[PDB]
C-alpha cells in the first residue's frame, strides 16, 4: 500500500499548503527533514513573536513567507527601530535577510524612523498595514511621515490605516503630495475609530480625486450636520464619480465605530442624533447608479436617513454584483403594502444584511425582507423597537435553508428568551449567534451546528439564566465572546457573589473566551459607601474562570475614565493564575510587572502579551 | 448526447457522458486524437478508483448543470455538494491516496484540492509523534536538530 511520503513533491506541497493553523504547521515541521523543508517552503504568513533585543537571533528559515506581521513584537508598541540608536539600520538589513519574499507587511509605527528604515527594505511590497495606538508625533506639516512612507513605498497597491492613529488632515496631504502613488492604490482603508472627528467633505473629495483606481474604500467620516464641513451629499457624489471601479464602499460615522453602545445608539445618547443627515434618497440613487461593480456596501451613519426604500430599490438593478449590505439609521427599509416587495426586499442577491436603528421596521417588513432576500446567510438586526418574536421567527423559517449567522441586539421586544425562541426554525442549522442577555422581557432542542456565541450584558447582571433562556444543549460550542458595558459608578453593590462564569461549564467543547469588560466605567480605588471599586468588579466577573477548561482567553479590564487607566488588579491576576489549561492569554490594558511574572508559572502558557490596542495607549512604557 | 468509454488498467470499461469526462483535463487532451472513439485507456487507474472519480465528476457536473437551472430558493445543493463531499471523503487511507494519485493523473483540480485538503485536515491538531504514527513516518531528527527547529518555531505567534 502507498504511504503519504511516497506521493509526489507537488502533491505534498499542495497538502502542506492546506495546513493554515500555525500550531499544526509547527508540529508538522518536526515530523522529518522532508516535512521540515516542505513546511518552511510552504509557510506564507508569519506573525513575529519575540523580543526586539533578540532580533539578532532571528531565524532565516522562513524564506517563503509573503505576509509578515511585525506589530506584535515585544515589548508591545515599542519602537522597533529608533534613529537615535546607532545600530538601528542593521536591524532593517536583518529583516530583509530573514524574509526576502515579503509582499504584505504589518508593522507598528510609533516612530517615523521605524517606517523610514524598515518599509523600503522590500521594493516589491504591495500591501502595508500601519499600527499605532500611541500619540501622533508633532510635525511641522500634516502628513509628513505619511509623505516619507509614500516616498519609500512607491509600488504599494494597498494601504491600511484602520489601526493607525493620525490626524484626518494627514491622509489627503500625503496622497496629493505624490499623484503616482495614489493612482496605483487599489485599496485604501481609513476606517479608524480612533479619529476624534471623521473625514470632512473636502478631505473625502481630495482623497477620492487623488485615487481613481480604488477597488476598496473604507473611511470613518463626519456625517453629523451640526459641525462645519460634515460629509454629506456632495461627498457621496464625489466618491461615486472619482472612483467608478469601487467594489467595496464602507463609510461609517466615527461614533458608529465605537465599541461602547452609548456612543452610537440614539436611545443611549442624551438627545444626540435624532436629526436627519444631509443625505437624500435621490442622491443615493445617483451614487448607486455610478457604482456598477459594487459588491459590498456599508453606510453606518449616526444620523437618520428616511424614506430610503426607493434608493435601495435601485441597488438591485444598478448593482448586480452586490452581495452584502450594512445600513445604519436608514429608515423606510421595508414598508410592504398588500404583498408587493420594496426597498431592501428587492435585493435578491444579498448574502449578508446588517440593519441598525430602523423605526419603520415592523414584523411585516421583516417577513418581506426574509421573502425577498432568500439568499441571506448572515443577518444582523440592531435596535428595532417594533419587531416581535413572531416576525423574527417567520423570517428565520423563511430563511431556514441559508441562514447560519444571526445577531439580534438592543431590540426592546426581543430579549434573550425571545431571540432563542425566534431562532427555533434554524436551531439545528445556525452556526454563529449573538443575543443580548436581557432577562426581564415580559412574555429537538440541540444546537447541533452552533460553534460561536456572542453575548452582550449590562453591568451587574448575572450570567446564570443563560441556560434557562434556551442555550441548553450546544455540543459544538467552542468559542464564546462576552461583552459587558455600563456605568457602575451609579450601580449598587450586587447581592450575588459571582457573575456566573461557571455556568459556561454547561458547554463541554468551550475552549476559547473573550471577556470584554473594557466599557465598564467605575471607581479605581475610592468607591463611596454602598459601592465597590474596579478590583471588586473584576473579582465579581472573573470568579470561576479557573474551573473552565479554556485554552485561549482575551480579557479587557474595566477602565476608570477619570483616572484614565485600564489596569489588571491583584485579585484579577490571582484569579487568572488559576487557569492551568491556558495556551494563549492576551490582556488588553496595563498590568504590574509582578502580575506578568505571575502568569509564567503556568506550564502550557505559550503566548502572553499586554496589548494596549486602544486610543490613547499609555506612554509610561 | 455524446458518450465516451474509459478503459481502466484492469481491462474494465466505463461508459459515461462526454461532458462529465470533459472535467478531466487529461481526458479532454486525449480527446484530440482518435482514442476518443476507439476508447481512452487509463493504465494508471484501477476500477474502483475510476468509479469513485466518475461518481464525483458526475455529481459535480449534474449539480453544476442543476444550478445552471432552477429559479429561486433552489441552490441548496451547494451545501449538499459539500455535505456529500464530506461523506464521500469518509474512505480509508489507501483509497484516499489512490484517489489523490488518480486526481493528479487526470488533472481534476477540484477533486485533487478536496483530497489534499482532507489530508491537511487529518494533519490538524496532532503532535509530531501522532503524525508519524498515523502516516507511518520514521523520525530522522536528532534531538539537537529538534531543539533547533523548536527554537525557530518559537519566533512565530501561534
Amino acid at each position: 500500500t502507498t504511504a503519504l511520503n511516497d506521493l509526489p513533491d507537488v502533491i505534498l506541497s499542495n497538502i502542506m499548503a492546506g495546513v493554515s493553523d500555525v500550531r499544526s504547521r509547527n508540529s508538522a515541521s518536526l515530523v522529518c527533514h522532508k516535512w521540515y523543508l516542505l513546511e518552511r517552503a510552504t509557510r506564507s504568513a508569519l506573525t513575529l513573536r519575540g523580543n526586539i533585543r533578540d532580533l539578532f537571533m532571528l531565524p532565516t528559515c522562513f524564506q517563503s513567507t509573503s505576509h509578515l506581521d511585525l506589530s506584535l513584537i515585544s515589548p508591545w508598541g515599542h519602537p522597533l527601530t529608533s534613529a537615535a540608536d546607532p545600530d538601528s539600520a542593521l536591524i532593517g538589513h536583518l529583516l530583509r535577510h530573514a524574509f526576502p519574499s515579503v509582499t504584505s507587511l504589518a508593522i507598528y509605527a510609533r516612530d517615523p524612523s521605524t517606517i523610514h528604515i524598515v518599509v523600503p527594505q522590500w521594493p516589491d511590497l504591495e500591501r502595508l498595514k500601519l499600527v499605532r495606538w500611541h500619540q501622533r508625533p508633532q510635525t511641522d506639516a500634516a502628513g509628513d511621515e505619511l509623505k516619507l512612507l509614500i516616498s519609500e513605498c512607491g509600488t504599494l497597491k494597498s494601504l491600511d490605516l484602520s489601526s493607525f492613529y493620525c490626524w484626518t488632515d494627514d491622509v489627503p496631504a500625503a496622497l496629493g503630495s505624490c499623484p503616482t502613488f495614489a493612482a496605483n492604490l487599489k485599496s485604501l482603508n481609513l476606517l479608524n475609530s480612533s479619529f476624534s472627528e471623521g473625514f470632512k467633505s473636502d478631505e473625502i473629495k481630495a482623497i477620492t480625486k487623488a485615487c481613481p483606481n480604488l477597488r476598496e474604500f473604507r473611511a470613518s467620516c463626519m456625517f453629523d450636520p451640526r459641525y462645519i464641513g460634515h460629509a454629506g451629499d456632495e461627498a457621496l457624489v464625489s466618491i461615486s464619480v472619482n472612483c467608478p471601479k469601487l467594489e467595496i464602499l464602507h463609510l461609517a460615522d466615527t461614533n458608529a465605530l465605537s465599541s461602547a453602545r452609548s456612543d452610537f445608539d440614539p436611545d443611549e445618547r442624551e438627545g444626540l442624533g435624532q436629526e436627519e443627515a444631509k443625505i437624500n434618497a435621490a442622491t443615493l440613487i445617483e451614487v448607486f447608479s455610478g457604482l456598477p461593480l459594487l459588491e459590498e456596501l456599508a453606510l453606518d451613519l449616526c444620523n437618520n436617513v428616511r424614506d430610503s426604500g426607493p434608493a435601495l430599490e435601485v441597488l438591485n438593478s444598478k448593482c448586480p454584483k452586490l452581495k452584502s449590505v450594512k445600513l445604519g439609521q436608514f429608515h423606510g427599509i421595508s414598508l410592504p403594502v398588500e404583498s408587493k416587495l420594496d426597498g431592501i426586499a428587492l435585493c435578491q442577491g444579498l448574502e449578508s444584511l446588517s440593519i441598525r436603528n430602523v423605526d419603520d421596521l415592523t414584523d411585516m417588513g421583516l417577513i418581506a425582507i426574509g421573502r425577498g432576500c432568500y439568499r441571506l446567510a448572515k443577518f444582523e438586526v440592531y435596535g428595532c423597537k417594533k419587531i416581535t418574536v413572531r416576525g423574527m421567527r417567520t423570517m428565520a423559517s423563511l430563511l431556514r435553508k441559508t441562514l447560519v449567522d444571526v445577531k439580534i441586539a438592543a431590540c426592546k421586544k426581543l430579549g434573550a428568551v425571545q431571540s432563542l425562541k425566534a431562532l427555533e426554525p434554524i436551531q439545528d442549522r445556525v452556526e454563529r449567534l449573538h443575543i443580548d442577555c436581557d432577562w426581564d422581557c415580559p412574555d429537538d432542542k440541540t444546537w447541533a451546528r452552533l460553534r460561536y456565541v456572542s453575548l452582550w450584558i449590562f453591568v451587574g447582571q448575572l450570567l446564570t439564566p443563560l441556560v434557562a433562556a434556551g442555550l441548553n444543549d450546544c455540543p459544538e460550542l467552542e468559542e464564546i465572546s462576552i461583552k459587558v458595558e455600563g456605568d457602575c459608578r451609579v450601580l449598587s453593590r450586587p447581592t450575588v457573589r459571582e457573575f456566573g462564569l461557571t455556568t459556561l461549564l454547561n458547554y463541554p467543547k468551550l475552549s476559547r473566551m473573550h471577556l470584554d469588560c473594557g466599557d465598564i466605567n467605575g471607581y479605581a480605588h475610592t468607591a463611596p459607601s454602598g459601592q465597590m471599586d474596579l478590583s471588586l468588579w473584576e473579582r465579581f466577573y472573573l470568579i470561576g474562570v479557573g474551573h473552565l477548561g479554556l485554552t485561549e482567553l482575551n480579557y479587557w479590564p474595566p477602565q476608570d475614565r477619570d483616572v484614565n487607566q485600564r489596569s489588571l488588579s491583584l485579585p484579577a491576576a490571582g484569579l487568572l493564575q488559576e487557569c492551568n489549561r491556558l495556551r494563549k492569554l492576551f490582556i488588553h490594558g496595563t498590568a504590574h510587572e509582578h502580575f506578568m511574572m505571575f502568569f509564567l508559572r503556568i506550564e502550557g502558557l505559550r503566548d502572553v502579551q499586554l496589548r494596549a490596542d486602544y486610543y490613547p495607549a499609555p506612554e509610561n512604557d | 448526447a455524446k458518450k465516451i468509454v474509459l478503459k481502466s488498467s484492469d481491462g474494465e470499461s466505463f461508459e459515461v457522458e462526454e461532458a462529465v469526462a470533459l472535467e478531466s483535463q487529461t481526458i479532454a487532451h486525449m480527446v484530440e486524437d482518435d482514442c476518443v472513439d476507439n476508447g481512452v485507456p487509463l493504465p494508471n487507474v484501477t476500477s474502483k478508483i475510476l468509479a469513485k472519480v466518475i461518481e464525483y465528476c458526475k455529481r459535480h457536473v449534474e449539480a453544476a448543470a442543476s444550478k445552471a437551472e432552477a429559479v429561486e430558493g433552489a441552490a441548496t445543493s451547494d451545501d449538499d455538494l459539500k455535505a456529500w463531499d464530506a461523506d464521500f471523503m469518509k474512505i480509508d487511507q489507501a483509497t484516499l491516496f489512490e484517489l489523490i494519485l488518480a486526481a493528479n493523473y487526470l488533472n481534476i483540480k477540484n477533486l485533487l484540492d478536496l483530497t489534499c485538503q482532507t489530508v491537511a485536515d487529518m494533519i490538524k491538531g496532532k503532535t509530531p509523534e501522532e503524525i508519524r504514527t498515523t502516516f507511518n513516518i520514521k523520525n530522522d531528527f536528532t534531538p539537537e536538530e529538534e531543539e533547533e527547529v523548536r527554537r525557530e518555531n518559537q519566533w512565530a505567534f501561534e
